[PDB]
């Protein structure tokens, strides 16, 4: 549904490099470069970030609003 | 079928960019369409992809 | 209240529309305002969606 805020097997925060992420994707980054760029060394939180769907923005259309 | 003819249909549905022809933006958007992505009026997406 | 007629991005549509944890606020209890000055109890990260 929603980017979780901690990596799932280390625990680093990955919740406030999502947005940015997109940025970098919003620009020519590729993923690899991006992802190195965010900092991710280790390939958890690149799973992390790379594998996560964003139904959040999906769901809130059909939200009442 | 004669060029003449052809190059006058393409010039009232298609514009020309870089030597190329594209179609213009009101043939894909017709005025009751709107974005399949966010539901924006065609006319946005006419100006948009002029 | 003042937006683009289409404004397709939910940034200029909306206002407060991602709630971002620097929108935590600390309340203190009893004399922790003392204690603490101000700016050092807060979320680490303040960017955290
Ligand atoms: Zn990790």
């Amino acid at each position: 549904m929603i980017i979780p805020v901690r990596c799932f097997t280390c625990g680093k925060i990955v919740g406030n490099k999502w947005e940015a992420y997109l940025g970098l994707l919003q620009a020519e980054y590729t993923e690899g470069d991006a992802l190195d760029a965010l900092g991710l060394k280790r390939y958890c939180c690149r799973r992390m970030l790379l594998a996560h769907v964003d139904l959040i923005e999906k769901l809130l259309n059909y939200a009442p609003l | 079928i004669d060029s003449v003819a052809v190059l006058r249909g393409i010039q009232k549905v298609a514009m020309l960019v870089q030597g190329n022809w594209v179609v213009k933006s009101d043939i894909l958007y017709p005025k009751d369409s709107s974005s399949p992505h966010s539901g924006v009026p065609a006319e946005v997406l006419c100006r948009g992809r002029d | 209240p003042h937006a683009a007629k289409d404004s397709s991005d939910p940034n200029e549509l909306y206002v407060n529309h991602k709630v971002y944890t620097r929108h935590m606020t600390w309340i203190p209890l009893g004399n922790q305002a003392d204690l603490f000055p101000e700016g050092t109890i807060r979320p680490v990260h303040d960017d955290i969606l």
